[PDB]
């Protein structure tokens, strides 16, 4: 929803989803080869899926060639510095991959607009949006937009044959947050089942070594061990196949 | 790199020339953004064409060439007895916020 | 704007001149400003900027040496610069403005600067 | 008549904290865990959603936060024996300390860290229990890990009376420091 979205956001309104009860393969996208890149920070490209966090952040939306270089880490920019600024320890992966054959149009696609400028850097994923005039010169401009007073956003307008320096490149931010239980986190694989020899299991929860066997026992629907008179266990319920 | 010009051209009070702004398809083929200065040997710098199709505020009419793919043009009719002056490109590079100005262009009127 | 850049000379390698561009007509603080110089016989040199948000930056042979400051109010301006070489040997301007954007059309009325 | 709807909970009760809310509109069991601005009367930066006398409908709540219920036909409060099957855990971190109801009648306990003794049928049902501090009695079924007892004396538990009060004892305060 958040990457085959149709419907983007401009820059100075960058978006922010917080994203709960998943199941969130990494693994799909990062091998999906559709990114210009997926630089990743405090964590590894791969070696996700194994980490289950309480929180995602998938902010979402289109910047030029130059500006993907800007977002990283504490980094200093137009975007980096007016309308979106990422900490110095941000746990995520940025992702960004070009839009021209989508999002470029002729005559221009006017809609993106930027910060042009503003008085101060933003705090680590602030979010500024108030559209009140540029204030500069010697008085509050009023709206006339007096001398040294200026609009404060600019289109873009992508032309289809700019160079990739002024191409769309669409660009989506995930952050990792950690307070509380984790309630997204990778997918976990599931070898297929054997019977009949000293395997050494492990089931969802519970480890050991046995000999798994189809069993006549009739558990509750919602049992999953079963014990047996000195407290060791005796059946598990295949949490595939029940 | 550079947006080179020929050093110098000459012409009749009067008519029209056109001032070149010549560099590779590393930037001017690639941005949308020139920046045309002319500047009178010891005034400030005095930008002409940002913008291409738009000058500065107060500069007079005769000015604002276009842009033809590698290159940009200053098409100035009327050349005044003010038109001599010294002539600089500007634009930014393609990589790391780089900006380039121009070589130099110098009006050269007969004597 | 009246910015009257001075404290230019010549001077060899090791000094600081701690031009004084005064903000006396345009504000220098909480806005968007640069510092450039011009060679005999050259185009200009983007050499500092300084943003709103108190941002710098520098070109290739001025990263790590050339240093910009300026006093809080519109009181003054500088450009600190160090290990200077023959080729620095470049006139100083001021341009009030900020980059590709913001175009540049307000300047000082030249400090002449001999860097040798 | 279903008078009873749904739950309400959370620390503050209100905005600035956020507030679980368990609902039946009717629709499903809309479980929310936004902080709320709330109603003395009933009938904003989520965390969590989700959307699906002749009734008893136990359930028991505690903390994550957990849910067990049963949901037994009937026809004063009966007595007999019910489980109770954990039908939802919700991952919520929430802090609660009070709650309040949606609007028959309803009856609220307090659980309490106490030991007792289950008897699991052979379906793996609970039949019976035996409250492992209830009576004297009970401890010795408890001891025994049986549902009866044969004829005897059975030792439990260890009388101990406990300090009442403290007292501290030091010599006359005498020679004091001359501090005069
Ligand atoms: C878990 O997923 C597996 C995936 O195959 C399910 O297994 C299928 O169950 C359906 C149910 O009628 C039947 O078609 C077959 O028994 C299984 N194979 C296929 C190809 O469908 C299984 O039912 C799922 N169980 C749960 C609890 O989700
Ligand atoms: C020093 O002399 C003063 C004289 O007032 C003493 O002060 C009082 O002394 C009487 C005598 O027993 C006590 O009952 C009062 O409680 C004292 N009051 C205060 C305010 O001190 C004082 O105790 C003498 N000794 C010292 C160490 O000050
Ligand atoms: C119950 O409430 C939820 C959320 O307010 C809503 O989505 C649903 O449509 C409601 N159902 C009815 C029957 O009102
Ligand atoms: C939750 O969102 C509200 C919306 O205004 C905001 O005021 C509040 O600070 C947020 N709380 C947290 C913990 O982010
Ligand atoms: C939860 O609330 C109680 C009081 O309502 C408080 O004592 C306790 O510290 C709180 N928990 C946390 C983690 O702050
Ligand atoms: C166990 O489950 C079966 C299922 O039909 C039921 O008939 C029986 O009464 C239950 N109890 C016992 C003790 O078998």
């Amino acid at each position: 929803e958040v990457f085959n979205a149709t419907r983007f956001a401009s820059v100075y309104a960058w978006n922010r989803k917080r994203i709960s009860n998943c199941v969130a393969d990494y693994s799909v996208l990062y091998n999906s080869a559709s990114f210009s890149t997926f630089k990743c920070y405090g964590v590894s490209p791969t070696k996700l899926n194994d980490l289950c966090f309480t929180n995602v952040y998938a902010d979402s939306f289109v910047i030029r060639g130059d500006e993907v270089r800007q977002i990283a880490p504490g980094q200093t920019g137009k975007i980096a510095d007016y309308n979106y600024k990422l900490p110095d320890d941000f746990t995520g992966c940025v992702i960004a991959w070009n839009s021209n054959n989508l999002d470029s149009k002729v005559g221009g696609n006017y809609n993106y607009l930027y910060r042009l400028f503003r008085k101060s850097n933003l705090k680590p994923f602030e979010r500024d949006i108030s559209t009140e005039i540029y204030q500069a010169g010697s008085t509050p401009c009023n709206g006339v937009e007096g001398f040294n007073c200026y609009f404060p956003l600019q289109s873009y307008g992508f032309q289809p044959t700019n160079g990739v320096g002024y191409q769309p490149y669409r660009v989506v931010v995930l952050s990792f947050e950690l307070l509380a239980p984790a309630t997204v986190c990778g997918p976990k694989k599931s070898t297929n089942l054997v019977k009949n020899k000293c395997v050494n299991f492990n089931f969802n929860g519970l480890t050991g070594t046995g000999v798994l066997t189809e069993s006549n026992k009739k558990f509750l629907p919602f049992q999953q061990f079963g014990r047996d008179i000195a407290d060791t266990t005796d059946a598990v319920r295949d949490p595939q196949t029940l | 790199s550079a947006l080179t010009q020929p050093p110098s051209a000459s012409g009749s009070p009067g008519q029209s020339v056109t001032i070149s702004c010549t560099g590779t398809s590393s930037d001017v083929g690639g941005y949308k953004y020139v920046s045309w200065y002319q500047q009178h040997p010891g005034k400030a710098p005095k930008l002409m064409i940002y913008e291409v199709s738009k000058r500065p505020s107060g500069v007079p009419d005769r000015f604002s060439g276009s842009k033809s793919g590698n290159t940009a043009s200053l098409t100035v009719s009327g050349l005044q007895a003010e038109d001599e002056a010294d002539y600089y490109c500007s634009s930014y590079e393609g990589s790391n916020n780089f900006v380039v100005f121009g070589g130099g262009t110098k009006l050269t009127v007969l004597g | 704007v009246q910015l009257v850049e001075s404290g230019g000379g010549l001077i060899q390698p090791g000094g600081s001149l701690r031009l004084s561009c005064a903000a006396s007509g345009f504000t220098v603080s909480s806005n968007y400003m640069s510092w450039v110089r011009q060679a005999p016989g050259k185009g200009l040199e983007w050499v500092s900027v300084i943003y709103s948000g108190g941002s710098t930056y520098y070109a290739d042979s001025v990263k790590g040496r050339f240093t910009i400051s300026r006093d809080n109010s519109k009181n003054t301006l500088y450009l600190q610069m160090n290990s200077l070489r023959a080729e620095d040997t470049a006139v100083y301007y001021c341009a009030r403005g900020e980059g590709w954007e913001l175009p540049y059309d307000y300047w000082g009325q030249g400090t002449l600067v001999t860097v040798s | 008549s279903n008078i009873i709807r749904g739950w309400i909970f959370g620390t503050t009760l209100d905005s600035k904290t956020q507030s679980l809310l368990i609902v039946n509109n009717a629709t499903n069991v809309v479980i929310k865990v936004c902080e709320f601005q709330f109603c003395n009367d009933p009938f904003n930066n989520c965390t969590f959603e989700y959307v699906s006398f002749k009734n008893l409908r136990e359930f028991v709540f505690k903390n994550y936060f957990k849910i067990y219920s049963k949901h037994t036909p009937i026809n004063d409060l009966p007595q007999g024996f019910s489980a109770l099957e954990p039908l939802v855990d919700l991952p919520i971190g929430i802090n609660i300390t009070r709650f309040q109801t949606l609007l028959a009648a309803y009856y609220v306990g307090y659980l309490q860290p106490r030991t007792f003794l289950l008897k699991y049928n052979e379906n793996g049902t609970i039949t019976d229990a035996v409250d492992c501090a209830l009576d004297p009695l009970s401890e010795t079924k408890c001891t025994l890990k049986s549902f009866t007892v044969e004829k005897g004396i059975y030792q439990t538990s260890n009388f101990r009376v406990q300090p009442t009060e403290s007292i501290v004892r030091f010599p006359n305060i005498t020679n004091l420091c001359p501090f005069g």
